[PDB]
């Protein structure tokens, strides 16, 4: 993806967010950070992964933007300069959205292979059995040397 | 930290669910056809695209639609797990092969064209013209649970 | 081994012969099969000899 | 044959089960098909274990795995001794009841002679 | 389905939603997303599936539209420019609707095959029993080799 | 038709003809450092160019000059006939390698630089300074010539 498409895509995904709420320079800053770490030009397979992380970081910057200003710590207002009176009572709204977004990554890109390896059962596949068995660093139960080593007990996991 | 894995799926006796045993011989059901094993351009390294259960024509060229359907490739040299043939054949090398045609019971779920598409009604009636019971009453199509 | 289901991956023999009767007293058949390879393990000690005559 | 004690039961949120049924080409469908085969092969061996998500929505957890057992008391009648009484009941009429362990059997044969 | 019917069908399903609340461009954006991932032109069997995901994605974009604006974080108002006084108090309503919609897909298309495979019992079908048994990658209890392999124990799941 | 066949020739002892064995720590003659196994910029299945007998400096990189030599790579992971670690490591990944440093009766002919160039006199001096004897004569073998 080029530098101009990412701002176009992020703004649409964030419900048409405006420039003052989030500048185009900040989006490039997070976009560039994941470009150098994932060398997207070298391997184009990380386009969905780099795109998903970029949006999440932008939401994080939005939350901290409410902080460091007076918006986060106020929950009341009252103006009265005569006959005009106004009283109203997004920091908390951005919170659960970030939690919700991390649970539905398909909203960004459906090809993220999300939710595929929840349950793992060991010893029910030949591919997984031999990979563990043939690992030279593996130490299993058949290596119990006891008091002092004896040649009756194997020193390697793999079968001869 | 790769953990090398090998795998296989299916057998010979799951694409052919049953035969009609002609007492007089044993070659009644089959026909021997000659096809190109390794791709015509790929080096002498590529495992060919002849997975058992592909539909081939009368002259051995792999099928692409219901028109060019004659038989089901069941040769032992392409059964799952039989993969010691890699460099044994040069590109364009042409070898005999075995097709099953007459008096056979065929699994509808395994038949495919060369591209990968599953067999359709036209292909079913084409095959069933040769006297093959193409059936979908198979038990075992859901694994373990997940 | 022969291709028969009796001896699949079981053993080998030089020559298999079978004789069949239909059990209906109307037909019979004869079968025979073999499978072997002849190998010269040392292609070093066999020397060709070609001769120009006249 | 029907004493399914210790059978494996799995609980999965219905969102995954329903998504697989309507989207055969979705990641939920692949994992469901894997479970149907992995659970059938779940024996005890050198590499048997279970790994489940630990999410929680209410007083009960989202994912769980338990081995069932009879919640109460089993059978009481001990059908074994019922059969033994009836076998001795049958053989006694033929004088051959000693196999359950001048005699009764020899005297019985003399009657027929 | 063509590019014009999708807007017409979505608006009716969403209770006649207006154009300003959701533009026709955004509907096409989510509609186009699922068209390329499900190649609807090549296989028309996914028309209900693509339609269901399109409507759900639109609701997701509607929820994030309330966020990133002042509508979500306010719960009071008071106007007075003289004698006229007004005081009133959809982010919360759109939330449960998405949860409800995800539980009633028949409202979109009855042919979605919803709620059919809840309960699974193994070993009670010949089709499923042989599928696992004939799988070359299966590893079952009869393969327990022990200390070192012996020819008395099978190395393949399928029967000879 | 082609018969895919291979040969398993090669050995380990040819690089280390003898050792001084300390009655205490038997590992006195070795040291472990983190070398790069797979080429840094190559593909995921580019098997290592490292071979047993290549001189390695103390920094862990394969030696290129006599002054940069500190030991001989004799790791089990590179020995002939057991080099099955193909594609098991990511490009540029580090891995601890065993180096032979002191108390060894090495074989001169099997010591080579990173590019395969044979060891020179300066390398001999640098390697022997640790207490190593670099023999210059192994008998060799003639298998079958039909004459000798």
């Amino acid at each position: 993806m080029t530098n101009e498409q990412v701002i176009e895509l992020v703004r649409v995904l964030l419900g048409g967010i405006t420039t003052e709420e989030i500048s185009d320079q900040t989006i490039i800053f997070f976009w560039t950070k994941w470009k150098l770490t994932y060398d997207l030009d070298n391997r184009p397979e990380k386009i969905p992964a780099a795109l998903y992380n970029t949006v999440v970081d932008c939401v994080r910057w939005l939350i901290v933007q409410e902080v460091s200003s007076g918006n986060s710590s106020i929950r009341e207002r009252f103006e009265k300069i005569g006959d005009e009176t106004i009283s109203v009572k997004s920091w908390e709204s951005w919170k659960d959205f970030l939690d919700w977004l991390e649970l539905n990554p398909d909203y960004i890109d459906p090809s993220l292979a999300f939710n595929s390896s929840l349950v793992i059962i060991g010893g029910v596949r030949k591919d997984e059995f031999f990979r563990v068995k043939n690992n030279p660093n593996s130490y299993n139960g058949f290596m119990e040397q006891g008091v002092y080593p004896t040649p009756a007990i194997p020193k390697q996991s793999a079968w001869p | 930290a790769k953990a090398h894995v090998a795998t296989l799926e299916g057998n010979y006796s799951d694409i052919v669910l049953g035969r009609v045993v002609a007492f007089g011989d044993t070659g009644w059901n089959f026909k021997e056809v000659d096809m190109t094993f390794i791709a015509d351009d790929a080096d002498a390294d590529s495992k060919t695209t002849l997975f058992a259960g592909v539909l081939v024509g009368e002259d051995g060229t792999p099928a692409t639609a219901a028109a060019g359907v004659f038989g089901v490739l069941v040769d032992r040299k392409v059964l799952p797990g039989v993969d010691h043939y890699i460099g044994v054949f040069e590109p364009g090398e042409k070898v005999p092969m075995v097709l099953a045609v007459r008096g056979l019971t065929l699994n509808q779920l395994k038949l495919k064209y060369a591209d990968g598409t599953a067999i359709d009604a036209a292909g079913i009636q084409a095959l069933e013209a040769q006297g093959n019971q193409v059936t979908d009453k198979i038990v075992g199509t859901q694994f373990i649970g997940s | 081994p022969s291709d028969t289901l009796r001896d699949a991956n079981q053993a080998a023999q030089e020559l298999y012969v079978f004789f069949k009767e239909s059990n209906y007293l109307r037909e019979a058949k004869i079968e025979s099969e073999t499978s072997f390879l002849t190998v010269n393990n040392r292609p070093e000690l066999v020397v060709k000899s070609t001769g120009k005559f006249t | 044959t029907k004493d399914m004690g210790g059978v494996i039961e799995l609980k999965i949120p219905s969102q995954i089960l329903n998504k697989a049924a309507m989207d055969p080409s979705s990641p939920e469908a692949d994992m469901v098909r894997g479970l149907m085969s992995d659970a059938a092969n779940a024996h005890s061996g050198e590499q048997s274990f279970f790994m489940l998500p630990s999410d929680t929505k209410d007083n009960a957890p989202q994912y769980s795995m338990t081995l069932k057992g009879i919640d109460g008391m089993g059978k009481q009648y001990s059908t074994a001794q019922l059969i033994s009484d009836r076998k001795k009941s049958i053989l006694d009429r033929l004088g051959a009841g000693f196999i359950n362990v001048q005699t009764i059997h020899t005297q019985f044969v003399q009657r027929v002679n």
